[PDB]
């Protein structure tokens, strides 16, 4: 019983912090989708100013 | 009087063997209780990952 539950408290902390990675990932991965989003505006822009 | 002291001595120790158990048990309840509470917030946070 002590072995399951040492490994579930240990998976649950392990989940918690797959979880908060896979928040910090999914930032990184909007901020790169906003880069690319704001060049392909700004290109669209500047070929229809052009 | 020393009769009863070895008396004392054995049954206490078959008591003893007992309470232990029983304390084990407690403890397994207790750990089993908060396995389940964290399965169940696991699965929550899981669901909204």
């Amino acid at each position: 019983v002590e072995k399951n539950r040492k490994i579930v408290a240990e998976n649950l902390e392990k989940v918690q912090a797959e979880a908060e990675r896979l928040d910090q990932e999914e930032a990184q991965y909007q901020r790169e989708y906003s880069e690319f989003k704001r060049q392909q505006l700004e290109l669209d822009d500047e070929l229809k100013s052009v | 009087m020393e009769g009863k002291w070895i008396t004392d001595q054995l049954r206490w120790k078959i008591m003893s063997c007992k309470m232990r158990i029983e304390q084990l048990k407690q403890t397994i309840c207790k750990g089993n209780e908060e396995m389940e509470k964290n399965s169940e917030g696991l699965l929550k946070t899981k669901e909204k990952n």
